């Protein structure tokens, strides 16, 4: 705020630290709001957005994870193949076979078919 | 290619004694359990 | 260079013949013709849902049509309508 | 007044280039071909607003082209070679995985001996032995000219393996068929170097069968390069016809130079050994850096508006255009090769890279050094001679564009170092 207030538009740095603090507190409706103020900056915020999940990920918070994913991807935003395949690794552990069944959705609508890892993992949930 | 995977299993079976009063037994204001037919002419 | 070939040119563009060309032209690309038709059915709907009257000149199928071959790089009427100007 | 637009500076091609296509089912749609004195070349002719879909603005039937298999079994789809004909042997006799140039070559000396071809009468709108900017037909002055041995001991292994090919499979005791189709071993380089410089490869659909194949297409080798291109090739299997479509979103207008990538992601290295081309815009070549200071990443990225994925670099201009014309795809190339190190979200300091930018000079100018020339020589020989050979041309463009990328290294640590404290 302080930085904001004079009139001067923060870095692209400094945006990306504040996302992946705020992804590790687990703090996901707060990080929402600092990616619409890097898009009203005329900012890109894919990889933001892909750190902001990661760190969702591995901060032991997977519902807010799996929220933040598929809104992002909703607005034409597509992921790493990485990603892609620790959210329906991790899905598929805990034992949520809608959040995967939806990642693997639109993993194959973005362009990337499913391999063999990723119905194994959902067979697992099916079984 | 995942498929849209859709699920429809129509089950048939014999009823059972208990189940049958599922269906013609209903509610009623005093109530009074309702639901036989006790009278041969029905007009 | 035929020089007597105008009357059917004009009978082709007023009877109605240029949607079944351009409907052949469009399944040139598609592998399967029924995804095609989906497709069209989800745009037409996605376009009614907007606006009501406004779905084009008459109808939505033949607005998205001449909006899909308008894209193509070739000149097609508003939802293929082109009334007769000899009409008393 | 005539409008001024990139197009307007070259002539209008012959008529009979498009009449020889237009007899069979070839279309262009709102293009122009246009003939200068490096070639011909693809334009637009109509205002292109930005599209929903792509659109088509060439159709290429197969009946047109030339199209040899990649795998084992040959399959020419274009069945134009007869069963008999001693010239499959030739093309058999190969190594499946890495001579493919040889068959196109073969395949195409043998298009130009047979009757109610296209090839017949397309051939003369093909470049000749003086007008080609392979380096297979070039001299032992021209490859040490280039400066860079790697690439000149390359180039001589490959026209060594050309000539030891025509020599084993062009013998005397041969019948006079196959004889008849490369009489001098010249005529067999530059159908190597045609077939090298001009194919497409692109996974094909015919009946049920979907394979990958090496086709000659005419009237798309005219498509000259660009890394930000403009359209891509697309094959339409219901009527066995390729296509060259816009981009979708991009926005053309008249006179714009429709461009189609070659080699999408190689160095400037391989285009210069296939296609004989350099550019200094290239995004991806590579310079070799020994020192150990390494320079940081992030601010690097922030300073120059490179926002994206390391796998796909972008200037942001709605961040800073007219600030920012210094971003070109030397500084993307740049920041892909320079040795970068980022721990976590620790901010930089100062004096480690103000040491580490001044340790990257001393050894670009150590490198630069290196070369017998220099950047205003190379530039007045290049202007110096008006017609010159096209080899020649093209090793001093490549060492001028050599010289032009270290330079804008150079002065975009300047910018670095000189900005990082605003």
């Amino acid at each position: 705020r302080r930085e904001l207030s004079e009139g001067l538009r923060p870095l692209h740095e400094t945006f990306l630290a504040l996302v992946r603090l705020f992804g590790a507190k687990g703090l996901a409706t707060r990080g929402l709001e600092i990616l619409a103020a890097m898009e009203k900056l005329k900012y890109d915020i894919r990889q933001a957005w892909l750190v902001l999940v990661e760190e969702l990920v591995r901060s032991n918070h997977l519902e807010d994870a799996n929220k933040v994913f598929l809104k992002g991807a909703e607005g034409g935003l597509r992921a790493t193949d990485e990603i892609y395949d620790l959210l329906i690794e991790q899905d598929c552990k805990v034992g949520d076979h809608s959040n995967a069944l939806t990642i693997a959705y639109e993993m194959e609508a973005a362009g990337r078919m499913a391999t063999t890892f990723h119905f194994n993992c959902l067979l697992s949930v099916q079984a | 290619m995942i498929d849209r995977y859709k699920h429809q299993q129509l089950r048939i079976g014999s009823v059972s004694p208990q189940q049958i009063s599922a269906w013609a037994t209903k509610i009623l204001p005093n109530g009074e359990i309702v639901g036989e037919v006790t009278k041969p002419y029905t007009f | 260079r035929i020089p007597f070939l105008e009357e059917q040119v004009r009978k082709i563009r007023d009877g109605g013949k240029l949607l079944t060309m351009d409907i052949h032209r469009l399944l040139l690309n598609e592998d399967n013709r029924f995804d095609f038709v989906n497709e069209i059915a989800a745009e037409a709907k996605q376009y009614v849902e907007n606006n009501r009257d406004e779905y084009g000149a008459k109808k939505a199928i033949l607005h998205v049509l001449s909006n899909r071959m308008n894209d193509a790089g070739v000149y097609r009427a508003e939802a293929y309508m082109e009334s007769d100007p000899f009409k008393p | 007044q005539p409008h001024d637009t990139p197009a307007s500076q070259l002539e209008l091609a012959d008529p009979d280039f498009y009449k020889i296509g237009y007899v069979r089912s070839f279309r262009a749609y709102g293009i122009e071909f246009r003939e200068g004195p490096d070639g011909y070349g693809v334009f637009a002719s109509r205002d292109v607003e930005p599209l929903r879909r792509a659109r088509v603005i060439m159709e290429i039937p197969l009946e047109l082209m030339l199209t040899i298999s990649k795998k084992l079994p040959w399959m020419f789809f274009p069945d134009i070679i007869p069963v008999g004909h001693p010239i499959f042997d030739i093309i058999n006799s190969t190594n499946p995985e890495t001579d493919s140039d040889l068959r196109l070559a073969c395949l195409l000396l043998y298009a130009f001996d047979c009757k109610d071809n296209f090839w017949q009468l397309y051939g003369d709108f093909l470049p000749s032995d003086d007008e080609c900017t392979s380096f297979l037909l070039a001299t032992e002055e021209d490859l040490l000219e280039l400066q860079d041995e790697k690439l000149a001991s390359t180039m001589r292994e490959q026209q060594q393996r050309a000539l030891e090919f025509w020599e084993k499979n062009w013998h005397s005791a041969v019948p006079l068929k196959i004889k008849r189709l490369a009489r001098d071993p010249e005529r067999f380089i530059w159908a190597m170097c045609i077939a090298q410089s001009r194919s497409i490869n692109l996974q094909m659909r015919i009946g049920a069968l979907v394979q990958d194949a090496n086709l000659l297409v005419p009237y798309a080798d005219m498509m000259n390069h660009s890394f930000q291109p403009n359209c891509f090739f697309h094959w339409r299997f219901k009527d066995r016809m390729l296509e060259v479509m816009i981009n979708a979103g991009q926005r053309i207008r008249k006179g714009d130079e429709m461009t189609v990538d070659y080699m999408a992601g190689q160095k400037n290295n391989f285009f210069m050994q296939r296609y004989g081309f350099s550019s200094p815009v290239n995004p991806w070549d590579v310079i070799h850096f020994t020192g150990d200071a390494k320079i940081h990443l992030d601010t690097f990225l922030s300073v120059f508006n490179i926002s994206g994925l390391p796998g796909e670099y972008y200037h942001n201009s709605r961040l800073s255009n007219d600030g920012d014309s210094f971003v070109d795809g030397a500084i993307i190339a740049a920041a892909r090769t320079l040795p970068t190190w980022s721990d976590g979200d620790l901010p930089p300091i100062p004096s480690l890279e103000r040491k580490a930018v001044k340790e990257l000079q001393e050894e670009c100018h150590q490198m630069l050094a290196e070369f017998p020339t220099t950047s205003d020589e190379d530039q007045k020989i290049l202007d110096s001679m008006p017609d010159c050979r096209r080899t020649l041309e093209a090793a001093i463009k490549y060492r001028l564009h050599r010289k032009l990328l270290i330079e804008k290294v150079i002065q975009a640590l300047d910018i670095y170092q000189d900005r990082i404290l605003f």
